[PDB]
C-alpha cells in the first residue's frame, strides 16, 4: 500500500544573481518630492474674528496653504492653530512674521525642522458588497451629472454580467463575502491602530488617527473596497523632545 | 532535624542494632531460618539472652507458629527468615494473620541494596509481593532507619485492628555499622489526623455512645453478635458478661469470637453463621437489635446478605431497632450490612463508657422463650455411634472437652481447616478467653500443628491440644520434629477420615458425589510420630475411645493420636448457597442413611 | 491560638438611607437651558470659502462651538462640521444662510439623527503631581505661598529621588489607564510628562480632560468635532411590523 | 471469526477442553471450595492424568520438574486464598530459573471481590512480581482466550509463569454468545513491517560476531540454559565448539548441554565453579555467551569478570558477545560488544556458515591442561576409620547410575549437596540436571523428582537432596507413592545446614547461629510414608547400599552419613575475582578442624 | 490536553487511518474501492492545485 499522495509545491529559491536583480529593480527614487512641507503653531487669543483674521491674510497674500485647524486648548481665551505651508524657508518665514505681527495673536512657532507628534483624523464608510457593485453603484450617481443612457449601457451591463457581481451571486455567498470584505478592513484598520465604529447590511464606517503620510496609505489600501464617503481633517502637532541616553549625551565632542 | 537523637546504638551493626530493639520492645521469642541474606542479623543473634528462640523445618511453620504465640499470649510474633524463598514463604501466614488480625512483624532477608532489581541470587520483590497481604511493609534504606522502622512495625502491627507488618533488611544494612545520631519517636500520618481531630471524633463517638444506649433499652429482643474485636482487650470478656447480665442480652459469637463468653450461660446462644447452630442463627433473624461487637459480618456469618436480620431491619425503618455497630476501623463499617448506630474505636473501651447509661432488666419472659424452645428443638444432632460401627467424629469432640477440662489444666485448642475444624467449634463448651485458635478468615490447612506449637511457646505449662484433620495435618507435618526441638509438649488429635472432608461434602450434595482428587494417601501416622520422635496413639474400635483419650492427656511431652472416625459425614447444620440464616439445612437420621445408600450407588461402592 | 486579622466590618445600608443616598446624588438641570445642534456643509474648494462661511456666520452673531473643515477624497470638494446651539428656527436661519452661499452644494441637518461626532484631543500631562504643578503655573504667572508650596509633603523636593521615581511611574500607569478606558493611547513618554491621544464625543473628551486633569496638564489642542452618520440600522423586528401607517 | 464449539459448556467444561488443545497431558492441583466447578468437569477426565500432592507448593514444584524434563508448560490447578498464596514460592523460582509454567488458582465470586471474602486473597496483586503475565478472567467468554494468551506467554521468548484467577461464577457459568480465541498481544502486535528492519539487525549482528571470533585466539564459551530451551541447542554448539576449537564452561542450569567427557570441557562456572573454568574466563580474549544471564554466583566480582576481555575490546580484537532472547538481559550486567537478539540456537545455525574452522589452538590449551591438571575439584577423602565424605558419595552414585545403561535424570535441593552433585557428577545429557539456583528454594529436590518423573516415566530420577532441605517438602515423599512414581532419594546427612555453616566458619569466627535443625528418622520415616529406607554409615556398606538404593523397584530413600563443617571449594566469594577464588588444601581444613572444636567448645 | 491536529482536511485524514489500518491488519490489497474512492475527492489534497 501507498502512503496518501501529496502535490508537492516546491517552492523556487533565489539565487544570488537573481536575488540582487530583484533588489535592486524594485529601487524607489530619492528626492521624488521636493523641500519638505512646513508647520507652524499659531498662538491666538481667541477674539471673534480671528479665524477670519488669520486664514484672510494668507488668502490676501497667496500663501499656498495646504491645511489650517484651530484647536481648543484648555485655557479661557486661549487657541492653538496649526498651519501647513509649501515653499521656500524665506517665503514660509515672511508668512510666520506676517501672522505673528497680528494683534489677536500671542506668538507664530514653527515646527519644521522640530521634532512633532503629527496627527489626523478620517471618517471613512466602506462597502462591502465589493469591487464590481461599487462600479455600479459610482457609475449611477455619475449618470445624473453626464445625462447620458444609451451609451452608458455599455458599461453598466458589462459590470452586472461580471461574476462577482452581487445580482449573479446566491443570497448565501454574498453574505460571506460581506463578511470577508468586513473581516479584511477590519484587519486592515487594526493594524493602522484604527478602529471599526459602525457595521450595517451594506457597509461600514472605519474611524483611524495618525499622521497623514499613514493615513492616505491606509486610504490607497481600503480604496479598492470601495469608499463611499469620507471626512479626512487637516493636520494638528505636539511637540515631542527625542530622548537620548546618558552615554549618548555624553559626546559633546565640540572640539 | 529538630526531633530527639539517640546515641545508644552507635557503634554497633545493623544486626546488633535488631537485638537490642527485640528487647526494646520486648520480645520473649522470634521464630525464624537461616539464610545467607539475613546473616548479619543471625550472627549479633547468636545465644541471646533477650529472647528464645524457635527453628522450624519450614518457615510457613514460622509464620503459623508465630501466629499461635501472638492468638495466646497477646503480643506481637516476631518472624525473622532470609531473602527470596525464606521470604515468599512466609506469604500464607502473613495473608492468614492479614484476615484473621493477628499481630505480625515479619523480618525477612534482602540482597544488599546495591544489587536490588539486578535479578540477584535469592532476590525477591517482598515488599511488593506482600503488599497486599500486609497492614504496612517497609525496605530499609540505611543503618540510620533500622530502630526507627522497626518501631513503626511494632505500633503499627498493634495499633487499631492488630495485623502482620513486613520489614525488608537488605545485607549491607545489617551488617554496616551505625556511626550517627538518629531519630527513633514515630511519627505516623494516621496519628497526625487524629491529634487534629481528637476534641470532635471524641465527641462523635460519645453521641453515638448516647443513641446506643436508647435504642438498647428500647430493644425487647436483642441479641449480642460478639466477634473477635472483644478479645483484643484484657478486660473484654468481663464487660461482655456485665453487659449481658445487667439488661438480660443473649450472646451469639462468631468462629473467632468463641471463648469470649462462657457457654455454660443461660444466655449463651453459641456459635452462628454457616455451620452455626440454628438457635443463634434463628435468634439473630428474629432479633430487632442486632449489638455487633468486634465483628465484620463475614460472609461465613451473615449467610444471604439480602435475607440476613429482617426483624432487625425493617425495627430500623419503625425507629424501635436495627443495628449497632462496635468497630475500631471504619473501613467495617457500612461494608457488608447498613449500621445505624456506629461506634468507633476500642469496643471494650466503649462497652465500659456505655454501662452508666444501660437500664437494668431482670426477665425478658417472651423472647427467653423461643430461645430456650431452639435450644431443645434444635441442638447439635448428628449420627451417634450405635454396636458394632465405626467412631463417629462428633463424639471424640465431646469427649475430649470433658477429658481435658477434669485435668484442672489451662486448656488450648488449636484446629486445622475442614469438618473438624467445625464439630470442634459446635462439641466443645468455651469458657476462657484465648483458649481457641483456629484459621477463619483465609482457612489455611496446616495450620493446627505449628499454631500449637508457638501457643505452647507462649503458655509453656498449658494443655495445648491441636484437633487436626488427616489432610490438614498432611500440610505441615514436617513441623512435629520442630515440636520435639522446641521441647514443646503439644497434643495432637488426628480426627483420620482418609479424606478432604468438607470438599467432598460439597460434592456430595452439590456435585452428585463426583469426588474428584478429595482422597489423598495417607501415611502411618503413628508410625510418623515415631520417626519424628513423639509417642503414637491409634485409636480403631469405638470401645477403645475413652481408654486412649485418658492416656493421650495424660503423657507427659508431645503425644499424637489417630482416631478413625466414620466418613462421608457432612457436618449440619449448614446455610449455604442462596439460603438465609433461617433456612438452615438441619440433620435427619433418615436422610442420612438415604444418602448413604446413594453414595454407593453412584460411587460403583467405593464409597 | 488566633492568628491576628483586622475586621473591616463594612457597614450595609437599609432601604432608607440607601433611597437617601440616590436622591441626593441624581443629577439636575439648571437655569436657562441649551441644546446642541450640528450642521454638515458640503463645499466647493474654491479660494477663500473658509473664510466666506466664517464671516457670514459673525456676521449675523451666530454662537458657533466648531468649524472644522475636513477634506473628501474627491477633487475639488470639502466637508465642514458646523456645532450651534439655540432654539430649532434660530439654527434653521443659519443653515439656509450658509447654503445660499455659491461654493456651497448643500447644508444638512444631522442634529436629529445618529451620528458618529469625534474629536482629537493631545495633551502632555505632568507625571510629577500636583504640588509641581502648582509651582510650575504661579512660576510662569509673571511669594509666601511659594515657599509653602515646596513645603508639602509631595513635592519633587523633600523627597527621595527613588519615591519621585515611583510617583512619576505611579502617575504615568493612572494616566495610562484613563487613557485606555476611553480608548486612547499614550505615544510619547518622557522623564517628566507623557503626551497621550484620545478620539471621542466632545461629551467624553471633555470627560477625559476633567479626569486627568489633577495630574496637571501641560499642553492640550481639541481638534473640534467630526461627524459622519450611521449607515441606517437599528431594528430587525420593527422594520416592517411598525404598523403606524 | 467467531468460535462456537464452547457454547453451552460450563467454564469449568471448557478448561477440561482447552488443556486438550494445548496437549497438556498431566496436571499438578489440590481441590477447594472456588475451584469446585472446575475438579467437577476434570472429574475421571481422560484428557488428562492428574497429580495430586499434600501441599500447593509441592504441586508447584512438581510441575517445574515437569517443565523441565519435558519442555513442556508444567500446569497447576489450586483454589484460591491459602492454596494460591502457597504456590507463590514456586511461581517465584520457576520466574527466576526461567520455567514454563501456567498456574490457574481459584477464586471468590465476582459478587464477592472487595469485600473481605472467605478465602479471598489478592492473588493478581501478589503473583505481579513474580509472573510474566497475570489475569483474572472476568466472564466465561473471556476463558478460552485468557487460557491461549497464558500458554502463549509462558513459551514465548524466555519461558516463565503466568498466573490465570478463576472466579468461582465463571467457572460455573454456562457460555451462551460466540467468542473470540484469538490472541491480541500488543508487543506481537509491532510486527507490522518493523520485522524486516529487525531481521536484518540481527543478520548484521551475526556477521560482525562471525568476524571476532575468527579473530579471537584464546575464545570461551560462556553457556547457560537458552540453550536447552532448543532442541538442537546442545547439537549446534558441539559443531561450533569443533568447528573453531572453542572450549565450553557452563552455568549450573547450563550443565548437561556438553559433554563432560569432552578435552575442551571447562566445567562449571562461578562461585563454586573449578579454576580451570574460571582462569579460563579471566583470560579470554573473546566470550561467547550463549543462553546466559551473567549471574552474581556467576561473574563473582562485577568489577573484575573477564580483565583480558575487555583489555581485548578496547584494542578491538576480543570482547563480549551475547545470544539472548530477550533484550532486557542484555547489556544489564556486563556491557556487552557484539548483541545477538533471538534465540540463542537458532541464530548459531545461521552463524555456523560463517565461521573459519580452526584445526587446533595449541598454546591455549596447554595453559588450560595445565589449569585442569593443577586445580582439580580436590577434597579431604576418606582414610581408615573416618567417616564418609560427600563428595564421594556423589563420585560413586554417579557411576552406578551410569552402569544401570537408564536414562538419569538428578534433582537436588540447595546448600553444599547441590553444589557437589554439579561439580563431581559427569554431565553428558541434555535436561538431566534439575535444581533451583535463580531462587534457590529449598525443598525443590523430592518434588522435582516427582514431577520429572511424571515427565519421563521410563528415566531413572535421582533425588540428591539435603537433610535440611529435605524436611523443608518431605510432606510429598506420600504423595510419590499414590502417583506412582518410583524416585530416588539420597539424603547427605550432615546433620546441620552446611551451607550456611560454611559461610559461619568462614566469615563468623564459626558462630553457628541457629543453623542445626532436629532431624528426623528418615529410615523409619520413609517407611513410614510408603518407601523402603536404607541407611549407611560405614565406608565398606556404601557401594552395597547404593547398589542396592538404585536397583529398588519402586520409591526408596537412601540416607548417607557423611562428615560434617566439609566446606565447599573453590570459592570466590567478597570482593573475589574469578581468579581470586579460595582453593583446597589439606593442611588448612586440618587447622580450622582444630580451631572450630576450641571455639565450639568440641560441640562442633 | 495536548493533540496534534491536520490541517490537509477531512479527505487525508481519511486516507490517513486507512493507510495505517491495512498496515496492521492485513498484507493483501483489500480496500481497492475505498482508497479511490476517498481519493479523487473534491477536496482531497491531490485533486487540488
Ligand atoms: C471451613 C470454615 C467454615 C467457617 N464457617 C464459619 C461459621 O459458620 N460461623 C462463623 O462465625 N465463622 C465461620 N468461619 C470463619 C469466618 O470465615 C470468619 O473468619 C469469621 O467470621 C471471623 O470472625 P470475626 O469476624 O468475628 O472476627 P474477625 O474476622 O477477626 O473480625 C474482627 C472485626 O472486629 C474489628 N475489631 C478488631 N479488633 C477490635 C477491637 N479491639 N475493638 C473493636 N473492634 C475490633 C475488626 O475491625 C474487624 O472488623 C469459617 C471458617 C472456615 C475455614
Ligand atoms: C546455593 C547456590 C549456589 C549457586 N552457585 C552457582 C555457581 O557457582 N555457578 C553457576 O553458574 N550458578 C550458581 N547458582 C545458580 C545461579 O544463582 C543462577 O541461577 C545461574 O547463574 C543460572 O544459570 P543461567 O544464568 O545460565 O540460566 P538462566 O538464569 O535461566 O538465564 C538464561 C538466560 O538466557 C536467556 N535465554 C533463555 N532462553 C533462551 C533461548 N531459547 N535463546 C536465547 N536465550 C535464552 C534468558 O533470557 C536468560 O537471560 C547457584 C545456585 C544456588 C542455589
Ligand atoms: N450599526 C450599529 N449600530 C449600533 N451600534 C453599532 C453599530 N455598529 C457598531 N456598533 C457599535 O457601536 C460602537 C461604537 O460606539 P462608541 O464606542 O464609539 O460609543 P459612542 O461614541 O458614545 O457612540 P454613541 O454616541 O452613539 O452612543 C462599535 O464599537 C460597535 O461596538
Ligand atoms: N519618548 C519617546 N521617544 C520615542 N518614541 C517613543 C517615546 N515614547 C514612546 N515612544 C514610542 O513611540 C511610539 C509612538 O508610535 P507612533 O505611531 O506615534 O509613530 P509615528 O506616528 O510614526 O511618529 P514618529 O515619526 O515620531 O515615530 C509609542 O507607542 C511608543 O512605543
Ligand atoms: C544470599 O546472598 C545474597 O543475598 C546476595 C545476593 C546478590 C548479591 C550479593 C549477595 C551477598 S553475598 O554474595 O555476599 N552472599 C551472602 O551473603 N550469603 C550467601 N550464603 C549462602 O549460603 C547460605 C549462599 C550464597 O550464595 C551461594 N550466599
Ligand atoms: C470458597 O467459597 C468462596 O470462594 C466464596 C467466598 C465468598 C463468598 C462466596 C463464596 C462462594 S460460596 O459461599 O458459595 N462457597 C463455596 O462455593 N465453596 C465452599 N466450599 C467449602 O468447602 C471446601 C467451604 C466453604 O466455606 C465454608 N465454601
Ligand atoms: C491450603 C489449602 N488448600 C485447600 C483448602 C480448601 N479445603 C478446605 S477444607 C479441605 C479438606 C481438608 O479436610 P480435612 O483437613 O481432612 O478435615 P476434614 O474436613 O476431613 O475433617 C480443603 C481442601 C484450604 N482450606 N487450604
Ligand atoms: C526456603 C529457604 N530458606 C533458607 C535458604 C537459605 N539456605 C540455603 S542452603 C541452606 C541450608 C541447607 O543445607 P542443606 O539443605 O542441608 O544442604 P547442605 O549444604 O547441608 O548439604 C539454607 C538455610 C534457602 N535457600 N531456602
Ligand atoms: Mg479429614
Ligand atoms: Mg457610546
Ligand atoms: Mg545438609
Amino acid at each position: 500500500a501507498t502512503r496518501p499522495p501529496l502535490p508537492t509545491l516546491d517552492t523556487p529559491s533565489w539565487n544570488a544573481n537573481s536575488a540582487v536583480s530583484s533588489i535592486i529593480y524594485e529601487t524607489p527614487a530619492p528626492s521624488r518630492q521636493p523641500r519638505k512641507q512646513h508647520v507652524l503653531n499659531c498662538l491666538v487669543q481667541n477674539e471673534p474674528g480671528v479665524l477670519s483674521r488669520v486664514s484672510g491674510t494668507l488668502a490676501a497674500r497667496g500663501f499656498n496653504i495646504d491645511s489650517l485647524v484651530v484647536c481648543n486648548t484648555e485655557v479661557k481665551d486661549l487657541s492653538r492653530m496649526t498651519i501647513v505651508l509649501q515653499g521656500q524657508d524665506g517665503v514660509i518665514e515672511q508668512a510666520r512674521r506676517q501672522i505673528e505681527d497680528l494683534v489677536p495673536v500671542y506668538a507664530v512657532l514653527d515646527y519644521t525642522n522640530s521634532e512633532i507628534i503629527k496627527r489626523e483624523l478620517v471618517m471613512a464608510r466602506i462597502s462591502l458588497l465589493g469591487t464590481e457593485y461599487f462600479e455600479d453603484l459610482l457609475l449611477h450617481h455619475h449618470t445624473s451629472t453626464n445625462a447620458g443612457a444609451a451609451d452608458s449601457q455599455e458599461l453598466v451591463a458589462e459590470i452586472r454580467e461580471k461574476q462577482f457581481h452581487p445580482a449573479n451571486l446566491p443570497a448565501s455567498e454574498v453574505l460571506r463575502l460581506k463578511h470577508e470584505h468586513l473581516n479584511d478592513i477590519t484587519n486592515l484598520t487594526n493594524n493602522f491602530g484604527g478602529r471599526v465604529v459602525d457595521i450595517s447590511e451594506t457597509s461600514c464606517i472605519v474611524e483611524l488617527s495618525a499622521k497623514p503620510t499613514r493615513i492616505s496609505a491606509f486610504l490607497k489600501l481600503v480604496e479598492p473596497f470601495g469608499v463611499l464617503e469620507c471626512a479626512r481633517s487637516g493636520m494638528m502637532a505636539l511637540p515631542r523632545t527625542p530622548l537620548k541616553t546618558s552615554t549618548e549625551e555624553a559626546a559633546d565632542e565640540d572640539e | 532535624a529538630e526531633p530527639d537523637m539517640d546515641t545508644s546504638f552507635v557503634g554497633l551493626t545493623g544486626g546488633q542494632i535488631f537485638n537490642e530493639m527485640m528487647s526494646r520492645q520486648n520480645v520473649d521469642t522470634v521464630f525464624g531460618y537461616p539464610g545467607g541474606a539475613i546473616l548479619p542479623v543471625y550472627d549479633a543473634i547468636h545465644n541471646s539472652d533477650k529472647f528464645n528462640f524457635v527453628l522450624p523445618k519450614h518457615e510457613q511453620g514460622a509464620g503459623h507458629m508465630a501466629e499461635g504465640y501472638a492468638r495466646a499470649s497477646g503480643k506481637p510474633g516476631v518472624v525473622l527468615v532470609t531473602s527470596g524463598p525464606g521470604a515468599t514463604n512466609v506469604v500464607t501466614p502473613m495473608a492468614d494473620a492479614f484476615a484473621d488480625g493477628i499481630p505480625m512483624v515479619v523480618f525477612t532477608g534482602q540482597v544488599p541494596t546495591s544489587a536490588i532489581g539486578t535479578d540477584a541470587f535469592q532476590e525477591a520483590d517482598v515488599v511488593g509481593i506482600s503488599r497486599s497481604c500486609t497492614k504496612w511493609n517497609v525496605m530499609v534504606k540505611s543503618v540510620e532507619e533500622l530502630p526507627l522502622r522497626i518501631n513503626e512495625a511494632f505500633e503499627i502491627a498493634t495499633s487499631g485492628r492488630p495485623g502482620p507488618v513486613l520489614v525488608d533488611l537488605p545485607k549491607d544494612v545489617t551488617a554496616a555499622i551505625l556511626r550517627n545520631p538518629i531519630p527513633t519517636k514515630t511519627t505516623l500520618p494516621s496519628n497526625a489526623l487524629n491529634q487534629l481531630t481528637s476534641r470532635a471524633q471524641d465527641e462523635f463517638v460519645m453521641q453515638s455512645i448516647n443513641k446506643a444506649a436508647d435504642l438498647i433499652n428500647l430493644a425487647k429482643k436483642p441479641v449480642l453478635y460478639v466477634g473477635a474485636g472483644i478479645l483484643n482487650h484484657a478486660d473484654g470478656p468481663r464487660l461482655l458478661k456485665e453487659l449481658s447480665d445487667r439488661a438480660q442480652i443473649p450472646v451469639t459469637t462468631t468462629l473467632q469470637g468463641l471463648g469470649s463468653f462462657d457457654q455454660e450461660d443461660p444466655k449463651s446462644l453459641d456459635m452462628l453463621g454457616m455451620h452455626g447452630c440454628a438457635t443463634a442463627n434463628l435468634a439473630v433473624q428474629n432479633a430487632d437489635l442486632i449489638i455487633a461487637v468486634g465483628a465484620r459480618f463475614d460472609d461465613r456469618v451473615t449467610g444471604n446478605i439480602s435475607k440476613f436480620a429482617p426483624e432487625a431491619r425493617r425495627a430500623a425503618a419503625e425507629g424501635r431497632g436495627g443495628i449497632i455497630h462496635f468497630e475500631v476501623s471504619p473501613k467495617n463499617i457500612n461494608k457488608v450490612v447498613q449500621t445505624q448506630i456506629a461506634v468507633e474505636g476500642d469496643a471494650t473501651t466503649n462497652l465500659g463508657k456505655m454501662m452508666s447509661k444501660i437500664f437494668p432488666v431482670k426477665e425478658r419472659s417472651e423472647w427467653f422463650a423461643q430461645i430456650n424452645k431452639w435450644k431443645k428443638e434444635y441442638p447439635y444432632a448428628y449420627m451417634e455411634e450405635t454396636p458394632g460401627s465405626k467412631i463417629k467424629p462428633q463424639t471424640v469432640i465431646k469427649k475430649l472437652s470433658k477429658v481435658a477440662n477434669d485435668t484442672g489444666r489451662h486448656v488450648i485448642v488449636t484446629t486445622g481447616v475442614g469438618q473438624h475444624q467445625m464439630w470442634a467449634a459446635q462439641h466443645w463448651t468455651w469458657r476462657n478467653p484465648h483458649t481457641f485458635i483456629t484459621s477463619g478468615g483465609l482457612g489455611t490447612m496446616g495450620y493446627g500443628l505449628p499454631a500449637a506449637i508457638g501457643a505452647q511457646v507462649a503458655k509453656p505449662e498449658s494443655l495445648v491440644i491441636d484437633i487436626d484433620g488427616d489432610a490438614s495435618f498432611n500440610m505441615t507435618l514436617t513441623e512435629l520434629s520442630s515440636a520435639v526441638q522446641a521441647g514443646t509438649p503439644v497434643k495432637i488429635l488426628i480426627l483420620n477420615n482418609e479424606e478432604q472432608g468438607m470438599v467432598t461434602q460439597w460434592q456430595s450434595l452439590f456435585y452428585e458425589h463426583r469426588y474428584s482428587h478429595t482422597h489423598q494417601l495417607n501415611p502411618d501416622f503413628i508410625k510418623l510420630a515415631e520417626a519424628m520422635g513423639l509417642k503414637g496413639l491409634r485409636v480403631k474400635k469405638q470401645e477403645e475411645l475413652d481408654a486412649k483419650l485418658k492416656e493421650f492427656v495424660s503423657t507427659k511431652g508431645p503425644v499424637l493420636l489417630e482416631v478413625e472416625v466414620d466418613k462421608k459425614v457432612p457436618v449440619l447444620p449448614m446455610v449455604a448457597g442462596g439460603s438465609g440464616l433461617d433456612e438452615f439445612i438441619n440433620f435427619d437420621p433418615e436422610v442420612e442413611r438415604q444418602q448413604t445408600e446413594l453414595r454407593h450407588k453412584r460411587t460403583g461402592g467405593k464409597h
